[PDB]
Order: C-alpha cells, then sequence, then structure tokens
C-alpha cells in the first residue's frame, strides 16, 4: 500500500467498505480553539 | 484581513486560484482561498495560540520536519492557518501568487510541501529576489502554476457527490509553507495549512493561529 495514494485517498470516503487508508483522531476531537471549528 | 508576520519576514498577500479566460480580452478569476485580498493585509498580537503537539501528526517529521524546524525556531515564526476554501467554480490556468516584505534585504527559497496524512507527496520550491520599497524590501511569487497533484485533487474533490465527504478528505490534506534565508537557513516563516469546505455566503474565510509549545 501507499499513504499518499490519490486514488485510496478519494476511495476511502466514496465506497467506506473498501477503504484502505491510515486511521486518524478528527480534528473537531482534538484540544483545539473553538474558533478552528467555527469561521469568522 | 489578518495576515502573518514574523521578527524578519511579513506575508501580506497568498492566494490560489483558478483564472478562465473566455476571449483574449475577458478574464474570469475564482479565488479557492485568500489571505489581504478582500481588505488591506495586516499583522497584529491578538491572534490565538495552538499547541504544535496537537498537529505533528498531520505533517512530515524526522529531519527537516515540523519539529525539528519548530525546536530550531525562532518560534515566532510558527503559524497555522485554517482555510474554509471556496470550490464553487466550473482556457484554464491553477495558480497560486503571495507577497512578503522584509526590513532585510535577503534571497529567500519558498518550499510548499503538500501532505496526505502526514507524508509529503509533493514539494514546490521557488527562489526569490528582493526589491527596495519605501525604506524595506519586498518579495513576490506571481502566478506560480499549481502543480499537476493539486489541480487532480480539486477535481477529485469536486466530483465527489457529496459535500461532507470533501470535509472528510481535507481531514487527512495539509500543506506545509516554509519560507527560509537561502544563505544562512533561518526559518523566516513557518505556515501549516489546514482546509475545509466553505458553507459561507461570504465564500473563503480564514483564521490564523500562533503555533506554541505547551
Ligand atoms: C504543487 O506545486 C504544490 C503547491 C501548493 C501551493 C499551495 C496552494 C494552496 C491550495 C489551495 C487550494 C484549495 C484546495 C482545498
Amino acid at each position: 500500500d501507499s499513504e499518499t495514494d490519490l486514488e485510496a485517498l478519494f476511495n476511502a470516503v466514496m465506497n467506506p467498505k473498501t477503504a484502505n487508508v491510515p486511521q486518524t483522531v478528527p480534528m473537531r476531537l482534538r484540544k483545539l480553539p473553538d474558533s478552528f471549528f467555527k469561521p469568522p | 484581513g489578518r495576515s502573518v508576520a514574523s521578527s524578519k519576514l511579513w506575508m501580506l498577500e497568498f492566494s490560489a486560484f483558478l483564472e478562465q479566460q473566455q476571449d483574449p480580452d475577458t478574464y474570469n478569476k475564482h479565488l479557492f482561498v485568500h489571505i489581504g485580498q478582500s481588505s488591506p493585509s495586516y499583522s497584529d498580537p491578538y491572534l490565538a495560540a495552538v499547541d504544535i503537539r496537537q498537529i505533528y501528526d498531520k505533517f512530515p517529521e524526522k529531519k527537516g520536519g515540523l519539529k525539528d524546524l519548530f525546536e530550531r525556531g525562532p518560534s515566532n515564526a510558527f503559524f497555522l492557518v485554517k482555510f474554509w476554501a471556496d470550490l464553487n467554480t466550473n482556457s484554464s490556468f491553477y495558480g497560486v501568487s503571495s507577497q512578503y516584505e522584509s526590513p532585510e534585504n535577503m534571497i529567500i527559497t519558498c518550499s510548499t510541501k503538500v501532505c496526505s496524512f502526514g507524508k509529503q507527496v509533493v514539494e514546490k520550491v521557488e527562489t526569490e529576489y528582493a526589491r527596495y520599497e519605501n525604506g524595506h524590501y519586498s518579495y513576490r511569487i506571481h502566478r506560480s502554476p499549481l502543480c499537476e497533484y493539486m489541480i487532480n485533487f480539486i477535481h477529485k474533490l469536486k466530483h465527489l457527490p457529496e459535500k461532507y465527504m470533501m470535509n472528510s478528505v481535507l481531514e487527512n490534506f495539509t500543506i506545509l509553507q516554509v519560507v527560509t534565508n537561502r544563505d544562512t537557513q533561518e526559518t523566516l516563516l513557518c505556515i501549516a495549512y489546514v482546509f475545509e469546505v466553505s458553507a459561507s455566503e461570504h465564500g473563503a474565510q480564514h483564521h490564523i493561529f500562533r503555533l506554541v509549545k505547551e
């Protein structure tokens, strides 16, 4: 596999059953300011 | 709007765009993201801080990576920019433009790394020379062609049936910009870029944060 695979990145969201990408912590769950998620 | 400045370099302008030519005298430009475009550019201390440790995983590490760069400093050169990108747009030219100001006459290198899951996919490197301007010096990257990877990325984003899927993809897409004094290798500016899709009627938006140790 390759982490930098463009087709795999988009396949992961289009066809979640066949997703083959690294698993990450969503930004919304991280210790970040509220203004990071709310546009001005 | 708000821009980015260290002690030695101020980025007054940053924009990524798609320009379409209807006829030789008619050009339509769509801005995906912009800093210092809609209103005059400025820098002040009122912006919030972000613990850099919270974002290390989203950028290249090892020697020359974000952690290595941050530790070497100066700390006042490190920023995180959150973009809400305007993707509502459909001969074409994809370009990126930026402008900088310094009290010093330097030769600068601008390195822009596009990253997927914190891994470098492509790097663009540009050397910029100074022009005298009102006691200080100005630097300009004008209409630099956006790399094919980014063009491909944008095309794939737009072909996603649902906008929320675009945000899911953007979750793991980042850009690291490192502006360096070529001779001394001092970090003049280091900007970490994070993206979401804009839903605002005003279009693209941004928020700037200082990167700090906590
Ligand atoms: C290729 O040469 C990499 C250069 C990247 C320049 C940064 C352009 C910023 C991209 C913003 C487009 C919005 C995509 C969500």
